[PDB]
RNA sequence: CUCGA
């Protein structure tokens, strides 16, 4: 019921807040989960336990706080306040 | 002059009859040159048939209200400028349309002459009254772009015959904006946007590589005088 | 003209008023 | 987005750029990485364009006034050395372009970033804090475009014609589409009214329901509509679904619709659609033909029968000074009443001569920028001009800076204006230094708690009843009423109850209370708010920038505080007034007040004021002793005189102001109660900013009255 | 004694620190902001502060 | 900056200083204006930051006595009849008279026109009074006007608030390539660059022997030769071009007191501060919005807004405890491709174009042993290059410098040249930069309209005119009416006037508009330059008349109509303007803030010893400053990391700002923020 | 109301200055067509200009030659003004010896085969009898304006003195329409182009390239998808 | 000290 969300907009702000309770708590969730797909791309070549991969399909030289936050759209994560 | 090279045309299909398109990357700044150009030219140059002016029986020197039917003249007149229709003759033809009794005309029910097509036949265009009546003369003839009815004037008999805008041209709306795309690390070099919607006699592709034929021959009068060089890919 | 006094260039000016002192 | 140079993105972005040289095997090392940036090796600009993306940076413009002084953008990497920044932000950085510097900042943790793109960012904050009203809206040019198009001119060509003679109707069209194409070839105005059968616009509540109703309008239905083809145009900027409004587009229009349009539709819809009014405000005010010349500025066209009946009056009342029946205090008191009376007649000389097509007016009337005051002293006169004094010059600058000032009235003029520059600077500092000790005194003050559950608030004068019979709105709605929520269910002559009781008060909820006969609603307020430290989301109400109640968490302190020092440049009562009241301190009026009910006595003489009352329930007489200098206030009196002067005999009730002025607040505490007096500062201080056109919620007010009457004294330990 | 004497009046409120010996409860935005901890306000809260986030059981293949 | 800067501040009037007032007690009664400045100090000239009111300029016909008061001149009227003898008082002796404003109407004889004229009086009073009662008048309307003022082409149509920025920023261009001499003056702007000193006036009659870009030589009439000798490419003092060019040829008869050639913002001797650009006032795009300026890149093709900057840069060679520093080619790990553009002795070579980060001096400074990090020793092991006890101190290019290297100065002690005690050798290394005007550079006009460039289109994209010229610089419109400077849409008109000439009707007598202006003014010829004085000048009634009367272009066609309107043409679609718009030529100035220096960033760098915070401005490299302010609007939005971050890892966390950088270059994700290293030091200070 | 095919006949004002009508077009046609020729015209055609010179005596723009009344800074300045072309399409040097009084004029360069001067008459500089002026000049062919080429980015030495190269023979477009208004089954716009140029070409071969700058661009239109 | 918003 909008148009395209296009560069940092999408996924739009406005779908984002439902999933979560407030625009502070969105902030944590994103963030927390950007640490582990960051941590997953520097621990496949060595270690084992890695942690769990992008949960969605990545575009090419995407930022973790983009893969996070469409994923957290995609209702792929859980949380815990 | 010097190569430019990796202009490229792209289509976006939103509707059947409605498409975008994207020329890129054009140097900067052609994006507008071409750009203006290209729109003028799809609404004001491509060839298309329409009607040219009515006549209602039983509507003389009122043009107020037809008897028997719920839509007044000029709603009558609307849906029938929206008429879509394709003629293969160059001279102006006259289509009758009648239909008697209660219940609903249509495109549809109107009678066309070989050689003229109508493309919409489940258009609406008037509901009929109970034991009502309704005959229209229809002239259709050939031309480019949008002509309004006062140069009409003259081309109506002296016996109740209305004139009325002519929607030649094919494409209805057409509308266009130039961004940026960076080629070799210049964020400059334009790229044009395209938005053409057309009625149902042809799609946005045909309509477009129309525009294109008509404006190579434009400009080929100027590139006749010498057979120089220019920026070429 | 305007401060014909040490051979400048001829600006025309729009005065209606004499100047008593020079500048 | 923000364009900022790629020169300045390269430097910020150098250990991401680096980390990259090394992985594309652009260089060998980190090592060599580093030298390949500072020698800016061909290979780093493609580089940079990978690492920048969608990782957002900070924007921020000294003084930062409000939160919206520090903004979250996605950058593009743009040519040159300067910052582009977006149009429509510039209201809330008070950002002009005339040789303004932007601070930039990058967020280097995923919190930061996430902090930038959820909390800062641009899109995400279209509101005011301050006051809910929209901030990122069509300004100056974008205004005036849009005006443009949505003006309806009658002798405009493509007009409509009613059908007569032998032609039928002249100028309704099946399409705009094709309406476009008229004004294409030059038969159609945009400007012009016309008829449209319309297919992808809901036609208005009114209209709607007429022709469909049972449903709602389906894109694709059709109807005919009496408007031109600018506003079309216009309308198809706004999403489906709106209502079709057909109305002329002032910024007082616009900024009414974007209002709506963040209550109702959502925040991504909001800040796509004003992209929209900014593209093509922008478009038609580059073709409105806006223009100033020496031409289009009019002059009085009875410019000399004006003044010279003026310089009658004032040689009248010079002769009256030549024979010594004016006093020179009053001749000057004299004149200055002559001359503001003229320049009254001046400026409306010019109202009626101006055309409505001419630019210097079109700018004005329509929201862009100006006042008509700027116009009068343009092209009429300049008027009675302030000495370094402050009282008016005896003697007015009757030129006007298209006729060109004398010497010596340019002179006087100078006088004013260097010392208007000259506070402008102080002021700001006083404004400044109370800005942060409001900052400081509620820099604590969050919100912790979901609901404190008490059922006391405060009751807020809705709107006021008639004796006409017809509900007249309060003023102090938007401030007062707007945005709270309830604690008490608002009940009318019946027995149904209009709005539950904490329910946010919307829009529409506050006409179903006004429709409703109900003048008066009890609302949650912070001040009543029970809690141990902080205060409860309940209380509080509606977050002004996010249109919701606000989440848990959120310092409002820090936002109340800065949303009353924001507006504080703008004062004269005046800023120190405003000092007085948030210091607690015994004020420059120190208007008496009714420490009990009762009936007044007033013993009023000429060598000084004494009155008594005589306690309406057992007591002893209480006595005061006051000068002669002072006035008693209009009080409303119990027999239905409003405007009724106290003498001797009235009813005033307890904690009733006597004289006029500003009563103490530390007495006005000691008789009414702490709910009282919290009452008494914020529309008290919100009066100082009414009277300035500065609207702030009586919230932001009140967070900071919380924190003075959290302390109390020991009497007995 | 740490947010007041970053405010108005620093010896003034210094002296009358040592003499009554008060000891600070760092629990504030004024007092934080210097020692480099969290603010507690929005983010910073204990609320959203610590949170856990892990996937859902769903998980892909490769 | 400009050569009128250098005549004002040599004309300024300053209440700070020692024997004054201090600026933390100076009130605003001291600051604004008295009614005895008239004609003594300037009411409009004085900046607008926090020294405003207390510095002033001196008016133009001002002088001191002997006392030390200000004197103004004024031409004695004995009974009612104005004489040509003039006299100067002080400021208490013009309060015992009464004197009657400049323009009075005046008999020929000298005679006042009306019984009651408006005359100044004691205490700032202004009324009518008797022709028998004035005592004295101005000499001239300009009287109470500063020189840089006085340049403000219908000044009496600009609000004081604008005209002050108007003179201010006069003080602020910068002198370009060429210069053009404005086609809308006041007549101030010859005396203004003569009497500055930038110039080179003929002290005697002659004729000119010989002529060149060096030397101007003139053999007088009594037979002894002067020869003045230009100064070229020469740095000021605020890194703005001085160079002079010789205006005379060979063979030239000059007479005594004139000017044979003129320096920087001049041109045939006029304050040429700017360039005549064609002016249209309209919106365009939203590209000019509040205050924006765009502008035609014909600017840039043709360097109309090109300007010369000179940069001083500099090292010297001392004497260390461990043996001394030595400027030589040899540079420790350093390419020859580095080192290519330096000669022999480690000095960059003149002529070489150099960007930043170049080397211009190569100095080398010998480090002990014991200072080695045990990694360096370890990687000066595992290199096997011993005998580099010397480290890099080179002289190299700032960030945001580049240009040409136009000339070397070497001072060593070696040659007798005086250096401080404790240095061997010092050079200073002159670049110059060729600047064109760039997106961002701050223009501005006359009438205090200043803007930044938001735009610079294509010759093709600019709107163009009837016959084909495209204007130059679009203004918008909406910035106009507010500021009350009408002033510039005036200079617009007047200015096409100008550009175009005109002839008045002349046949059936002189219109009676035209009844007022000098016979001179009745035909000009295109091109034509013109003086509007302040107070005096046009009138709205005479420019009215001008455009009505406009000549011709070339084939024969009027462009702009009586309004002063033109139709414009849209060259990004081709369809011509809906409306006629305001077109004409203004002088438009480069002021001296342009984007080049004002430009600047910075990831990591040096930071402040004691505090450990990053340092200021952006001559050191410096970072941005999160200001009180800029925290609360963090903590208002409730973004707690970024605050932490920003006071933390980005500033004076000694440890975490290290890995921070190492955690970027790994990959790795930002670590946890320390202590500041400042709260450290305010224990420490505590204690 | 039919199709009828334009044409376009050129009128000749002067040498380098004609008019070119085009006729009949489609109404409102005329005001696009004339823009989208005057946008590649004064952008897009090529030629030839100056990329760098080099004066023997100095070894940047800012200082002064002996005997010369114009500064190296001035003499670049009136280069700017040289209009040239060259049939090479490559890098190629013109020479200029002067000395004693006198005033150096571009006739007095000799440009090599390929490569002519097409105003002979424009001031250089003024020389007295102590003035010897000996300068190199680089002459290639491109389109539209480039900026003097760094130093760093090309090869050249320190002797070598880049200029700015203005490459556009075309100096001043304009157009103008006539629109047959009359109510009656037939209205067009005639197209009346205004070409000037610099004498390097005449206004039709600029036209002509345009031309064909044009119908290569809008032939990308015509290929289907 | 001098200036820029
Ligand atoms: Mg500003
Ligand atoms: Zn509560």
């Amino acid at each position: 019921g909008y148009d395209t969300p296009l560069g940092i907009t999408n996924p739009p702000i406005d779908e984002l807040l439902d999933r979560v309770s407030s625009k502070y708590a969105l902030v944590i969730y994103a963030a927390k989960r950007a640490r582990q797909i960051n941590d997953y791309y520097n621990q496949l070549g060595e270690g084992i336990l890695e942690y769990v991969g992008p949960l969605v399909e990545p575009g090419l030289q995407e930022k973790p706080l983009s893969i996070a936050l469409r994923e957290i759209h995609a209702d792929l994560l859980e949380h815990t306040e | 002059m010097l190569i430019s090279q990796r202009p490229t045309l792209s289509e976006d299909v939103l509707t059947d009859n409605r498409s975008q398109f994207v020329i890129e990357p054009l140097e900067p700044g052609f994006g507008y040159t071409l750009g203006n150009s290209l729109r003028r030219t799809l609404l004001s140059s491509i060839p298309g048939a329409a009607v040219t002016s009515i006549r209602i029986d039983g509507v003389l020197h009122e043009f107020t209200t037809v008897p028997g039917v719920k839509e007044d003249v000029t709603e009558i007149i609307l849906n029938l400028k929206s008429l879509v229709v394709s003629s293969e003759e160059d001279e102006p033809v006259t289509m009758y349309l009648r239909k008697q009794g209660p219940g609903e005309v249509t495109a549809g029910d109107i009678v066309p002459p070989a050689g003229v097509t109508v493309h919409n036949p489940g258009m609406h265009i008037a509901t009929l009254n109970d034991k009502g009546k309704l005959e229209v003369e229809l002239v259709v003839e050939r031309g480019r772009g949008y002509v309004p009815a006062v140069q009409n004037r003259a081309s109506g008999a002296e016996i109740g015959r209305i004139p009325v805008d002519s929607i030649y041209s094919p494409v209805l709306k057409v509308t266009y904006k130039v961004d940026a795309t960076r080629v070799e690390q210049r964020t400059d070099f334009d790229k044009l946007i395209l938005d053409v919607e057309t009625k149902n006699s042809i799609s946005p592709r045909d309509a477009l590589a129309s525009a294109g034929k008509t404006l190579v021959e434009l400009f080929g009068l100027a590139r006749e005088l010498n057979v120089e060089a220019e920026g070429i890919e | 003209s305007n401060n014909s006094v040490p051979g400048a260039p001829n600006r025309v000016s729009f005065a209606k008023l004499r100047e008593p002192l020079e500048v | 987005q923000c364009g900022l140079p790629k020169l300045m993105a390269l430097e910020l972005f150098k250990p991401f750029v680096m980390k990259r040289l090394v992985d594309l095997n652009h260089a060998q090392n980190i090592k060599s990485a580093k030298r390949m940036v500072e020698r800016q090796r061909p290979q780093v600009w493609d580089v940079l364009e990978e690492v920048i993306a969608e990782h957002p940076v900070l924007l921020n413009r000294a003084p930062t006034l409000h939160r919206l002084g520090i903004q979250a953008f996605e950058p593009m990497l743009v040519e040159g050395k300067a910052i582009q920044l977006h149009p429509l932000v510039c209201e809330a950085f008070n950002a002009d372009f005339d040789g303004d510097q932007m601070a930039v900042h990058l967020p280097l943790s995923a919190e930061a970033q996430a902090e930038a793109r959820i909390l800062m960012l641009s899109s995400n904050n279209i509101l005011s804090p301050a006051s809910g009203r929209p901030l990122a809206m069509p300004r100056l040019d974008m205004v005036t475009g849009l005006y443009y198009l949505t003006t309806e001119v009658p002798g405009d060509t493509g007009e409509y014609q009613p059908a007569s003679g032998d032609h039928p109707e002249t100028g309704v069209y099946s399409s705009p589409a094709e309406a476009i194409m008229a004004a294409d070839r030059g038969v159609l105005s945009v400007r012009a009214k016309i008829k449209v059968r319309l297919t992808q616009l809901r036609p208005p509540v009114e209209i709607e329901a007429e022709l469909f109703g049972h449903s709602g309008w389906q894109p694709g239905d059709a109807w005919m509509a009496e408007t031109t083809l600018g506003r079309v145009m216009f309308n198809e900027l706004l999403p489906l679904g709106y209502p079709f409004v057909n109305k002329q587009m002032h910024k007082k229009v616009q900024a009414a619709i974007i209002n709506d349009l963040a209550e109702r539709y959502p925040m991504i819809v909001v800040a796509q659609t004003v992209d929209k009014l900014k593209d093509a405000g922008f478009y038609w005010a580059t073709r409105s033909g806006v223009t100033v010349s020496m031409a289009d500025v009019l002059v009085p066209p009875r410019k000399k029968e004006i003044l010279d009946h003026y310089e009658e009056r004032a040689d009248k009342v010079e002769k009256q000074f030549q024979r010594g029946a004016l006093n020179h205090d009053e001749r000057n008191e004299a004149l200055v009443e002559i001359w503001k009376e003229a320049t009254d007649e001046v400026g409306q000389a010019l109202r009626e001569h101006y055309p409505d097509d001419n630019p210097i007016i079109t700018i004005v009337d329509s929201g862009a920028t100006g006042n008509f005051t700027q116009t009068r002293t343009l092209a009429g006169m300049k008027g009675l001009v302030t000495n370094p004094k402050g009282e008016f010059i005896p003697r007015p600058v009757k030129s006007s800076f298209r006729e060109g000032l004398t010497v010596l009235e340019y002179f006087i003029n100078t006088h004013g204006a260097r010392k208007g520059l000259a506070d402008t600077a102080l002021r700001t500092a006083d404004s400044g230094y109370l800005t942060r000790r409001l900052v400081d005194v509620s820099q604590d003050v969050i919100v912790r708690e979901h609901d404190c559950q008490t059922e006391r608030g405060i009751v807020v004068e809705l709107a006021e009843r008639a004796p006409d019979g017809t509900l007249i709105r309060d003023p102090y709605i938007e401030t007062s009423a707007y945005a709270r929520t309830l604690g008490t269910d608002a009940v009318d002559e019946a027995g149904n109850v209009i709005v539950e009781r904490g329910q946010d008060l919307g829009d529409p909820e506050i006409d179903a209370l006004l429709a409703a006969g109900i003048t008066q609603v009890k609302v949650r307020s912070v001040l009543t708010c029970a809690t141990s430290t902080g205060v409860c989301a309940t209380c509080y109400g509606r977050s002004m920038a996010t249109g919701k109640l606000v989440d848990i968490g959120e310092a409002v302190g820090i936002v109340a505080a800065q949303s009353i020092g924001e507006p504080g440049t703008q004062l004269t009562g005046g800023l120190p007034r405003v000092q007085e009241l948030f210091e607690a301190r015994v004020p420059r009026g120190k208007a008496p007040i009714a420490d009990v009910t009762g009936r007044v006595r007033l013993e009023d003489g000429e060598r000084f004021y004494k009155i008594t009352i005589v306690p309406d329930d057992g007591g002893e007489e209480v006595v005061y002793d006051k000068i002669s200098k002072r006035q008693r206030l209009r009080v409303f009196k119990h027999e239905d005189g409003s405007e009724r002067v106290l003498s001797d005999g009235d009813h005033v009730e307890v904690g009733q102001q006597l004289m006029e002025g500003s009563a103490d607040p530390h007495e006005v505490l000691r008789v009414q109660g702490p709910r009282e007096v919290q009452i008494h500062l914020v529309r008290e201080v919100q009066e100082v900013y009414r009277a300035q056109g500065v609207s702030i919620h009586d919230k932001h007010i009140e967070v900071i009255v919380r924190q003075m009457l959290r302390r109390v004294t020991i009497i007995d330990s | 004694w740490l947010s007041a004497a970053s405010f108005q009046e620093t010896t003034r409120v210094l002296t009358d620190a040592a003499i009554n010996c008060r000891s600070d409860k760092l629990n504030g935005l004024k007092e934080n902001v210097i020692i480099g901890k969290l603010i507690p306000a929005g983010t910073g809260i204990n609320r959203y502060r610590n949170i856990a986030v892990q996937p859902t059981e769903e998980a892909r293949a490769a | 900056n400009n050569p009128l800067s250098g005549l004002t501040h040599k004309r300024r009037l300053s209440a700070l200083g020692p024997g004054g007032l201090s600026r933390e007690r100076a009130g605003l009664e001291v600051r604004d204006v008295h009614p005895s400045h008239y004609g003594r100090m300037c009411p409009i000239e004085t900046p607008e930051g926090p020294n405003i009111g207390l510095i002033g300029s001196l008016s133009v016909y001002a002088r001191v006595n002997p006392f030390g008061f200000i004197e103004t001149p004024y031409r004695k009227v004995v009974d009612g009849v104005v004489s040509d003898e003039i006299v100067y008082l002080t400021a208490d002796e013009e309060d015992r008279h009464v004197v009657a404003q400049a323009n009075s109407p005046i008999d020929a004889d000298g005679r006042f026109v009306e019984p009651r004229v408006l005359v100044r009086r004691k205490a700032g009073e202004v009324e009518y009074v008797p022709s028998s009662e004035v005592d004295y008048m101005d000499v001239s309307p300009r009287q109470m006007v500063s020189v840089a003022t006085a340049m403000i082409p219908f000044l009496e149509h600009d609000d004081a608030n604008r005209a002050l920025m108007g003179a201010n920023m006069q003080r602020q261009a910068v002198p370009l390539v060429r210069s053009e001499a404005p086609l809308v003056g006041t007549g101030m702007e010859l005396r203004a660059a003569i009497d500055a000193g930038d110039v080179v006036v003929a002290e005697e009659s002659g004729v000119i022997e010989e002529v060149s870009a060096d030397y101007i030589t003139v053999m007088h009439d009594n037979g002894t030769r002067r020869t003045y000798r230009m100064r070229k490419f020469a740095r000021s003092n605020h890194g703005t071009c001085a160079n002079q060019c010789p205006i005379v040829d060979a063979g030239d008869r000059v007479e005594a007191g004139q000017v044979i050639a003129d320096g920087p913002c001049t041109d045939d001797g006029e304050m040429a501060l700017g360039k005549n650009l064609l002016v249209a006032i309209m919106p365009w795009e939203g590209h000019n919005y509040e205050d924006a300026i765009i502008l035609s890149n014909r600017l840039v093709e043709e360097d109309v807004l090109t300007s010369i900057h000179i940069e001083e840069h500099e090292i010297d060679a001392r004497d260390t405890k461990l043996g001394a520093e030595e400027i030589t080619r040899d540079i420790p790990n350093i390419s020859d491709e580095v080192l290519a553009d330096l000669d022999e002795r480690g000095i960059v070579r003149i002529g070489a174009e150099v960007r930043d980060g170049d080397i211009l001096v190569g100095k080398v400074t010998p480090k002990g042993e014991t200072e080695l990090t045990p990694e360096e020793r370890l990687l000066r092991a595992i290199f096997g290059e011993k005998a580099r006890e010397v480290r890099d101190t080179s002289l190299k290019v700032p960030h945001g410098e580049s240009g040409k290297v136009i000339g070397i100065r070497v001072f060593s002690r070696e040659d007798e040249d005086e250096l401080p005690a404790g240095v061997n050798e010092l050079v200073r290394v002159y670049v110059a930069q060729k600047r064109k005007i760039s997106d961002g550079d701050k223009l501005a006009g006359r009438h205090g309209n200043k803007g930044v460039i938001g735009k610079i289109l294509p010759v093709e994209d600019m709107p163009f005119l009837a016959d084909g010229t495209p204007v130059d610089i679009i203004l918008n419109t909406h910035g106009v009416p507010r500021r009350m400077n009408i002033g510039q849409i005036l200079e617009t008109h007047l200015g096409w006037c100008a550009h175009s000439g005109w002839k008045v009707d002349a046949a059936k007598g002189v219109p009676d508009w035209a009844a007022r202006l000098p016979d001179e003014l009745l035909e000009a010829q295109p091109n034509a330059i013109v003086s509007t004085p302040v107070f005096d000048g046009a009138q709205e009634a005479e420019l009215q008349g001008l455009l009505s009367c406009t000549l011709p272009n070339r084939d024969g066609d009027v462009l702009v109509d009586a309004d002063g309107k033109a139709m414009l043409f849209d060259g990004r679609s081709g369809e011509p303007f809906p409306y006629p718009v305001t077109v004409g030529y203004m002088y438009i100035m480069k002021l001296h803030h342009l984007v080049d220096d004002k430009i600047h960033a910075r990831s990591t760098g040096p930071y402040s010893m004691i505090t450990q915070q990053p340092l200021g401005g952006k001559a050191q490299f410096g970072g941005q400053r999160f200001g009180e302010m800029e925290c609360w609007a963090m903590q208002a939005y409730g973004a707690a990391y970024t605050l932490q971050e920003l006071l933390t890892i980005k500033s004076d966390d000694t440890v975490g700002r290290v890995k921070v950088y190492e955690a970027i270059v790994k990959g790795e994700n930002i670590p946890e923020p320390g202590i500041p290293e400042s709260f450290k030091v305010l224990l420490k200070e505590l204690q």
